[PDB]
């Protein structure tokens, strides 16, 4: 009988049948269904008339168990008295020279707080005085604390019965076994005697004796228990830069992350930062001790960095150690991040040396280019180390992989003006076996910023510029480099002139030059020619033209702050990007009211009518997620009765299988057919079924990507920002206004709220809400807001829209 | 308003479109800072060649509305519209031109702030030919 | 047609619909039998009551039960509240077809497959009566609303109409002592097979299935297997008054009458329903909704809805009107056609309904509209939207077709359609579909006018002409032209003050409440729709926004009146009560009480001698008196109610006087309260409640820094003692420099144990001996010369004033 | 007490037999052992799992769950050790774990539950010392 709540009357006729199995097998059911909490008092009578006196374990023991867990609830059979039906003849159970039954009975009649059986137990120490086994003697301390605890703080549960009445702790301690059941409240004289004890101890017992006192002057001195209470010692004489080397907490920490990767990744961690303790800057972090493993000795045999080369990874081992080894490696050495990033870059990045870290998919190649490059607009050193590693990648030389390489020098050179003089020659190389845009954007634009270094230009340009493959974006980069650097610094058959024409050409004109551009006609809609067609004032000569623009960098490039830059090594980015970091007639009337923070619906019941309207009760009902805090409890509802009936409110639970609507509320009456009527109090809406929950701009961005957010709808009385009206409005259908989506100037200044919910519906809940409060001559619709909503069905979509309009609800009785 | 849609999945050429329109009309039949806020977010999880868009769309933006510049300073800063890849390079001398120099050239450059090209109307042959197939 | 329930249950041989409430019961041949709610959408019961089929199903609705018979060849009843077979018996040997519940005594009558009807008593041990006639299955029984007489449809090729407290039927020629029943041919020819025939019906059509009626008819109509029903008198048993009904293909099972329109609506075994001419008895339609063959029909006797029962499972199907237009004079509710005929007036909680004479609609209603002055309304019949049909106008207060043909009063006259319009007896017509406009030429106007005509907008209803066809448009009194349009949002409803010069249209919060034209005089508070709510023609607005009748406003008061049972439409307001309908159509009345208006009118004229009285408990709620009355910055409201105390705290913080806070905060059971009215006290000007207060937060420290400021010294050094033991080093430390002498600090310090800063202290002062002793019983070296003094003089002239400012003068206001 | 309540679960949904040493978790112990131990105990196969923060230490056993829950604790090998003695004494009754045999022992179950965790403390058990009380 697993759960079957009714059963109790076939339980009544097993319960005594001359069959012994059969009285045992439904006691036994009985207690099963009340563990589960189900029908129990019918049967009483016949539990308790079999087993009472009687040395036979088995259904003793039945009965003792059912004494536990409801004898206080069960009245049939037993009633209410001193000496119950519990414990009258179980005062045998008590005094039998069985153990067992003597020893179970104690258990029991103890463990109760119960003042009807306050007396019986208090004498049914006895049963356990005697310790015929190590669970006898602790059966009997923690049966004695169990009487103290049970209204005998004073002398009834105190000193000795004939040997324990709260001096089987004193005794444990000196005896075999031990078990202290003195944790708190309890003699002194034991809590001393577990002292001594420490040393003669028994080991689970040291357990007990141990949650009472701690702290050891000595090493140990032996068991599990006391190994247990000493890492946490040891932790004390020592907190100073973590443990660093973690003590006797190694053990349990492995098991915390079974789940199988997570463990090494953590274990490489503490490794790591256990190493040394350097500078600490941006991704420089490694705590711990400064000397305890050192870093680097030069007579170190086979020394530290054997360890330091596993946390630099291109995935070496598996992607959650590789995402935790490429940080520790950039943590332990660098400079910042910079060095070692620039190590790890590139063996990364693509190469003609190893086609085990190169790729012919061009993003990825291109990304691993950028983030080595970064390096070096971070920190000077690395410029120097970047650019003959960008020419080996380079070298490659099919049509995308140079075309990769170019497109971040390019960048390189804007920050780094006529340093990278050199690399121009190399650059050209693979310019000629083309299929992309990429290697002609890339290439036209080191070739023409570097002009005055090389003179190749007419040769190089024009076997691309009569080839094909794809050319959009080739025009605009194209387009604003040709020419640039020095006037007349260059000669093939076509000078840097000829360039300037041909730049002119590919930009949007039309020259012989170069055997024509191959395509004129620009990238993007808005790009065109013309700028730079205006433009070479002084024909490609740094001065204030393409050569000023390509010889300098648009705004602040520096660091890894993404300015020319890319934050560390490609693929460890991937990861971090992912983590979000989420954080019968009746009238009612009826008002809210707050008294002492107490949130109550106000509800009179009337009775207008003569007629009879007994039988009348007032239930408040948990319809959804709304719920009674306690109904109104009067019994009211009377003839020409006017009473105040008070019924508490929350608004958070668990959906119920009744209806979900606004507010149920039920009285009760006279009446057969409608005994129960449900009338109404005033207005809840299906709103507050909505959960709250919050985004940030990485959750609401990632969310606006996975599910459309098109729908719109503008909302007067939106006029006001975001924290007024709004904010309020939006918190009743439980939504919040948090982190921004704008872009504020003198031209711009929406207001922009990104908003989130996880809506007990479904779905989550999002909007933006955008108020149009004018910063332009030429505003929206002027002061409101358009609200631009989304659900992920968007189905609470809809309920954002309209409640962040108004919302106010009041009466005065 | 269809750029409300869908915040990078709705492609490149949307936000190029209400990009190249915004940029281009100047709109005082709406603010333009909606449009602004809108095409800002799209940039930063969309391909190259509507960043780079964005910033000489700006630019030119700059040069037919004087009012608009404080707006092309703010986005332009930003690792997005400037200093990623190509859209560093027109970036650079977009803004050069802009923020340093005559705007003789930026003025020039804006006719309308229209297209690359005006071909014929396209779509409708294509489409013909296209749905009973 | 419209689906209201489809439930798919696999073959259902009976069906019965609820004379009470508006269930449905289905027996199915899959054995079971279930009870719906087919509004609701619950499921009642389910109960498995034989293995076979269950042919037979009925409501027991004398005390709330349901009957079924099934093939177990029983009647059973049963409970849909318990779950419980509250009686069984034998109703025959063979399948119970049809069982049907006499409402004389709790007797069950049973038809059965057997050949007779039989009708037993339970109550009793007696079988009052056996009811036999049939040669062949009584396949069906039904009740009309009288309990004296039945019909049973038999395949013997009759119908048999019995008595159910008659043995049989009960019949006595008076012109004759002899049996009604010949076996001889007399002037018709059947056998001997009755005690006595009442009336012996036709039914042939090779047997009929069944037979049921229209609930206001004697007329009854049966299907038979064939494929013809025949409609038939079971009053006279006239065979000069049956006509047939021909379009079904295969065996009839069952056509009963449609309650609610002019139509007979039959199902066959096909695979098709048929729905036939009511006044032609031929085939109009046939519908194939392809669930196969139909065993079973139903027609409300509630006049509900309508429902047959198909071979998947049953439909209950709607065709029925929503949302009627509606207007309230002095008692009178005149609505647009709806279900169970013409009903209003009385009640106010209950969903029964009753009715009075104020039928606005007593014909097809084109147009139902008031008088604006409410003295005459305007139906419009014989349907139309051509140019012409007729209009009949009834007396408002009572109401006929014609009052009297032979008086100025209830005329009728063509007119596509009439509409009454301001100048409170005029009204404004289509009559050639064009807006004409009439005058009858004083009193209000009955007869037809043809000058003036437009050529925008198209007849309909209204109350002051609408017509659409892209907007609701209102129209001039003797002008063609176009007075007004509105367009906005509604919830299917048009709502008028009580005069049909003014309109209400409901707007995205509440609905508003406007003049003749578009002008909005105002708007209702409250955050949702209504979905009615009326103005007594201004000023008392009572509205419905759910279950319960609520004032939005009278006289600047705010009340919810009181709760009815059912949700349900304000009808209007016109007098003290509001009379409301819902979308069936049973009324609720309500008298606007003086409980909630008069509180409040009294409380905005500053009574509260008044208020006391007015305090009941069909209005106390728990603010809006006791704790809204607590809402006055210059306490008056508050003065009077201050029994929380919260509330208490509140009103003197309000007044500035902290005496009564003090007391409350008290009473909060709490510090915070103490410490921020002690802040509002010396902001009263004087520093003892001050004291008083900050010493119970315990903040003896701010009282430290407050005395010298204050200017006590004794209270002073109160403080120093009781901050010195909680070393508060910015409280104790005070005192010392704010007396003129340091030596508080010196011993206060020592106690510290910072020497140091005591001997610094006390040695600038002069007194170097307690510096000194300071020195000796710590580290000396008292010589150092600090960026402080050490040894210069300290001395301060202690406060000046003789009476101090716990002593702060006041006389308050 | 600092263990609210032994038990044993099945993960069909509900708590197949429990013990309350102390009347407190009646019917709350079923709620708790149905939803958590369904999941794992919400665990990834590591015997300390805590959830609606209770602590949760478990073994599976078939789709069976043996259950410890605290929510409070006083040392680390001690809720162990009662779970371990627990699982010794647990085979002896019921022969592995299985709901309908676990049912039909109940009292077997539950008698040990008492005995082995006495108002929430951690007593020991054998299957020698469990005889006596079933004798």
């Amino acid at each position: 009988m697993d759960s079957e709540p009714p059963s109790e009357i076939s339980l009544k006729n097993d319960l005594e049948k001359g069959d012994v199995k059969s009285k045992t097998e439904a006691l036994k059911k009985v207690i099963i269904m009340i563990l589960n909490g189900e029908k129990l008092p019918g049967l009483l009578m016949t539990i308790i008339r079999f087993v009472l006196p009687l040395q036979d374990h088995t259904i003793k023991k039945l009965l003792l168990v059912f004494w536990e867990i409801v004898p206080k609830t069960t009245p049939d059979g037993r009633l209410l008295h001193e000496m119950i039906l519990v414990c009258d003849a179980y005062r045998k159970d008590l005094q039998h020279p069985n153990e067992f039954i003597r020893g179970s009975t104690l258990r029991f009649l103890c463990k109760l707080k119960e003042a009807e059986l306050l007396e019986p137990l208090m004498p049914a120490i006895r049963a356990c005085l005697e310790h015929r086994h190590s669970y006898v003697r602790r059966n009997a301390v923690l049966a004695i604390y169990t009487i103290y605890r049970n209204f005998e703080h004073l002398i009834p549960d105190a000193p000795e019965l004939i040997h324990d009445f709260l001096v089987n702790e004193k005794d444990a301690s000196c005896k075999r076994n031990a078990f202290m059941m003195l944790i708190h409240a309890d003699q002194d004289r034991a809590l001393d005697y577990l002292s001594t004890c420490i040393d003669q101890v028994q080991t689970f017992g040291d357990i007990l004796q141990l949650v009472i006192v701690e702290l050891i002057y000595k090493v140990c001195h032996a068991n599990p228990s006391e190994r247990a209470r000493f890492i946490r010692c040891i932790y004390n004489l020592l907190q100073s830069s973590s443990p660093a080397v973690k003590y006797e907490a190694a053990g349990t920490l492995v098991t915390l992350s079974s789940a199988p990767t997570a463990i090494k990744a953590a274990a490489q961690c503490y490794i790591d930062l256990i190493i040394k303790e350097s500078d600490n800057n941006v991704k420089l972090i490694v705590l711990d001790r400064l000397v305890e493993l050192k870093e680097h000795p030069a007579h170190e045999r086979v020394l530290q960095d054997l360890v330091m080369d596993i946390l630099r990874v291109l995935s070496t081992p598996d992607l959650e150690v590789r995402k935790k080894t490429l940080q520790l490696a950039l943590d332990l050495v660098s400079s910042r991040n910079v060095e070692e990033l620039v190590i790890v870059l590139k063996k990364e990045v693509i190469k003609t040396n190893n086609v085990s870290e190169h790729e012919d998919t061009d993003k990825y190649r291109q990304l691993l280019v950028r983030t080595l490059h970064s390096c070096s607009v971070r920190f000077p050193d690395m410029a120097a180390n970047v650019i003959p590693v960008l020419m080996e990648f380079l070298s490659d030389s099919n049509e995308a992989a140079a075309a990769d390489v170019l497109e971040f020098v390019r960048e390189a050179i804007q920050r780094f003006d006529n340093l990278r003089m050199l690399i121009v020659e190399k650059m050209l190389e693979v310019f000629h076996a083309i299929k992309s845009v990429k290697i002609y954007r890339g290439a036209l634009w080191i070739l023409g910023e570097y002009c005055s270094t090389k003179e190749d230009i007419q040769s190089v340009m024009t076997e691309v510029r009569r080839s094909l493959g794809e050319i959009p974006i080739v025009e605009s980069e194209i387009k604003k480099e040709a020419g640039e650097l020095k006037p007349e610094e260059e000669i093939t058959v076509g000078p840097v002139q000829k360039l300037v024409t041909e730049m002119g050409t590919y930009a949007t004109q039309s020259a012989l030059s170069s055997s024509r551009p191959t395509k004129k006609e620009e990238d993007r809609p808005p790009l065109r020619g013309f700028l730079l067609d205006g433009d070479f004032f002084v024909a490609a000569s740094l001065a204030t033209t393409l050569t000023k623009i390509a010889l300098r960098y648009v705004a602040l490039v520096q660091e890894k702050k993404k300015q020319n830059s890319f934050v560390a090594e490609a693929m460890l980015l991937m990861a971090t990007i992912l983590h979000l970091g989420k954080s019968d007639p009746v009238y009612a009337e009826a008002y809210v009211h707050v008294n002492q923070y107490d949130i109550v619906l106000d509800v009179l019941v009337v009775n207008q009518t003569s007629d009879t309207l007994q039988n009348c009760t007032l239930e408040l009902a948990t319809l959804g997620d709304l719920k009674l805090v306690e109904k109104p409890s009067p019994l009211t509802l009377a003839p020409h009765d006017f009473a105040n009936i008070k019924a508490n409110v929350k608004v958070a639970s668990t959906e119920n299988g009744i209806i979900f609507g606004n507010i149920v509320y039920d009285v009760s009456g006279a009446a057969s057919d409608r005994n129960c009527v449900v009338l109404s109090d005033i207005h809840i809406d299906i709103m507050d079924y909505i959960q709250p929950a919050t985004c940030t701009d990485a959750e609401f961005r990632q969310m606006w990507a996975e599910f459309e957010w098109e729908n719109k709808v503008t909302v007067n009385t939106n006029m006001t920002d975001l924290n007024d009206y709004l904010q309020h409005i939006l918190k009743s259908t439980n939504m919040k206004c948090l982190t921004p989506e704008k872009a504020l100037s003198g031209y711009c200044g929406f207001m922009a709220a990104n908003l989130y919910a996880r809506s007990i519906f479904g779905e989550d809940a999002l909007a933006n809400v955008s108020i149009e409060k004018p910063v332009h001559q030429g505003p929206d619709a002027a002061v409101t807001g358009h609200i631009r909503i989304r659900a992920k069905s968007q189905g609470m979509a809809l309920s954002l829209g309209d409640k962040i309009n108004l919302s106010q609800k009041k009466t005065s009785l | 308003h269809l750029c409300e849609f869908i915040e990078d999945c709705e492609f490149t050429v949307l936000a190029t479109r209400i990009l190249h329109l915004l940029g281009q009309e100047g709109p005082k039949t709406n603010n333009p800072s909606k449009y602004i806020r809108f095409i800002y977010n799209r940039v930063v999880l969309e391909h190259e060649e509507v960043r780079a868009g964005a910033v000489s769309a700006l630019a030119k933006f700059g040069a037919q509305n004087e009012e608009m510049l404080p707006s092309i300073l703010v986005l332009l800063k930003r690792c997005v519209m400037d200093d990623d890849n190509e859209v560093r390079d027109r970036a650079t001398f977009y803004l050069n031109v802009l923020e340093q120099k005559q705007k003789a050239l930026n003025a020039g450059y804006i006719l309308n702030g229209l297209t690359v090209s005006i071909p014929g109307l396209e779509k409708a042959l294509q489409q013909y030919t296209l749905e009973p197939s | 047609m419209l689906t209201k329930f489809e439930t798919k249950s696999a073959r259902v041989k009976g069906l019965s619909f609820h004379p009470k409430r508006p269930w449905i019961l289905t027996s199915l041949h899959n054995g079971v039998i279930q009870l719906w709610d087919y509004r609701m959408c619950t499921l009642i019961d389910k109960f498995d009551e034989h293995d076979g089929p269950v042919r037979g199903i009925d409501f027991h609705k004398q005390q709330p039960l349901f009957v079924s018979g099934g093939d177990d060849y029983k009647i059973k009843v049963w409970n849909y509240k318990l779950r419980r077979c509250l009686f069984t018996l034998l109703g025959h040997l063979d399948y119970i077809r049809t069982t049907f519940f006499h409402h004389e005594y709790p007797w069950i009558l049973s038809a059965s497959d057997d050949q007779t009807i039989r009708v037993w008593n339970w109550q009793s041990r007696t079988c009052v009566c056996v009811l036999t006639g049939h040669n062949h299955y009584v396949m069906c029984a039904q009740f009309h609303p009288s309990e004296d007489l039945v019909v049973s449809a038999s395949l013997d090729q009759t119908v048999r109409v019995w008595d159910i407290s008659g043995l049989r039927k009960k019949n006595l020629s008076p012109g004759a002592v002899e049996s009604d029943v010949r076996g001889i041919t007399g002037v018709d020819l059947f056998g001997t097979t009755d005690a006595v025939v009442k009336h012996v019906l036709e039914g042939h059509d090779r047997g009929v299935n069944w037979a049921a009626f229209h609930p206001t008819m004697p007329l009854i109509v049966s299907g038979a297997d064939d494929r013809q029903v025949k409609i038939w008198r079971m009053n006279e048993s006239k065979a000069w008054e049956v006509d047939t009904c021909r379009g079904h293909y295969n065996n009839v099972s069952c056509a009963v009458f449609h309650p609610r329109q002019e139509l007979i609506l039959s199902n066959s075994e096909d695979k098709s329903i048929r729905v036939w001419d009511m006044s032609k008895r031929t085939g109009v339609q046939t519908f194939r909704r392809d669930h196969d063959r139909f065993w079973v029909l139903a027609a409300h006797p509630n006049l509900n809805l309508f429902a047959a029962g198909h071979d998947g499972g049953m439909i209950v199907f709607k065709l029925e009107r929503e949302r009627p237009a509606y207007a309230v004079h002095g008692n009178m509710l005149h609505y647009v056609k709806d279900r169970f005929l013409r009903q209003l007036d009385f009640n106010s909680s209950k969903d029964v309904a009753v009715m009075q004479l104020r039928s606005g609609s007593k014909f097809p209603v084109f147009n139902m509209s008031y008088n604006p002055a409410e003295n005459a309304v305007l139906l419009c019949t014989r349907a139309s939207n051509l140019e012409n049909s007729t209009y009949d106008l009834y007396t408002i207060p009572k109401d006929a077709d014609s009052q009297n043909p032979d008086a100025p009063e209830g005329k009728r006259s063509s007119g596509l359609t009439a509409v009454w319009v301001a100048r409170n007896r005029f009204a404004v017509l289509d009559r050639m579909h064009s807006l004409l406009i009439k005058n009858l030429k004083n009193e209000i106007t009955k007869k037809i006018q043809v000058p003036n005509c437009d050529e925008i907008f198209y007849a309909g209803t209204g109350n002051l002409l609408l017509r659409d066809a892209d907007s609701i448009t209102l129209f001039d009194v003797q002008q063609k032209r176009t007075l007004a349009s509105v367009k906005i949002s509604k919830v299917k409803y048009v709502i008028w003050s009580a005069d049909m010069s003014h309109v209400a249209l409901l707007a995205k919060h509440a609905i508003v409440i406007c003049n003749r034209k578009l002008d909005a005089l105002c708007n209702i508070h409250e955050n949702i729709r209504v979905k009615s709510g009326a103005w007594d023609e201004s000023g008392v607005f009572i509205y419905t926004t759910s279950n319960h009748i609520k004032y939005a406003v009278t006289t600047g008061d705010h009340g919810i009146i009181r709760t009815l049972d059912l949700p349900i439409y304000v009808t209007r307001v016109k007098g003290n009560n509001v009379y409301c309908l819902d979308r069936e159509c049973r009324p609720r009345v309500l008298t606007i009480d003086p409980t909630e208006f008069k509180f409040k009118l009294a409380l905005i004229n500053r009574k509260y001698d008044e208020v006391l009285h007015m305090v009941r408990n069909a209005k106390l709620v728990g603010q809006s008196i006791i704790a809204y009355l607590q809402k006055k910055g210059y306490p008056e409201v508050a003065l009077h109610f201050v029994k929380d105390e919260k509330t208490r705290f509140s009103l003197a913080l309000e007044c500035g006087n902290i005496e009564i806070a003090l007391e409350a905060a008290k009473a909060l059971d709490d510090k915070n309260c103490w410490e921020k009215l002690g802040e509002v006290a010396l902001l009263q000007g004087n520093h003892q409640i001050v004291e008083m207060c900050y010493q119970r937060t315990k903040n003896f420290d701010k009282l430290s820094f407050l005395y010298l400021i204050t200017g006590n010294l004794e209270k002073l050094r109160k403080m120093m003692k009781i901050a010195e033991i909680r070393k508060d080093m910015s409280g104790h430390y005070q005192n010392a420099l704010y007396l003129g002498d340091v030596s508080e600090r010196v011993r206060i310090l020592k106690n510290c144990g910072q020497k140091s800063l005591a001997y610094l202290s006390a040695a600038t002062h002069g007194l170097d001996e307690e510096a000194e002793s300071l020195k000796e019983t710590f580290d000396p070296e008292k010589e150092t010369i600090p960026d402080i003094d050490p040894n210069a003089k300290l001395l301060q002239p202690p406060a000046p004033i003789m009476p101090l400012d716990t002593n702060w003068p006041l006389l308050t206001v | 007490m600092v263990l609210l309540a032994a038990a044993v679960c099945t993960k069909a949904g509900k708590a197949i037999v429990s013990r309350q040493f102390v009347e407190m978790t009646r019917t709350r112990i079923e709620g708790l052992l149905a939803a958590f131990p369904k999941l794992m105990n919400t665990g990834k196969q590591h015997t300390f799992v805590e959830t609606e923060s209770v602590r949760y230490v478990y073994q599976p056993m078939e789709k069976l769950y043996m259950v410890l829950i605290t929510t409070k604790n006083s040392n680390i090998l001690e809720d162990l050790e009662t779970l371990r003695l627990f699982s010794r004494v647990i085979p002896e009754y019921c022969r592995a774990l299985e709901e309908n045999e676990i049912s039909e022992h109940c009292f077997d179950l539950i008698f040990a539950f008492d005995e082995i965790v006495a108002l929430g403390y951690r007593e020991n058990v054998n299957l020698a010392q469990i005889r006596t009380f079933t004798e």
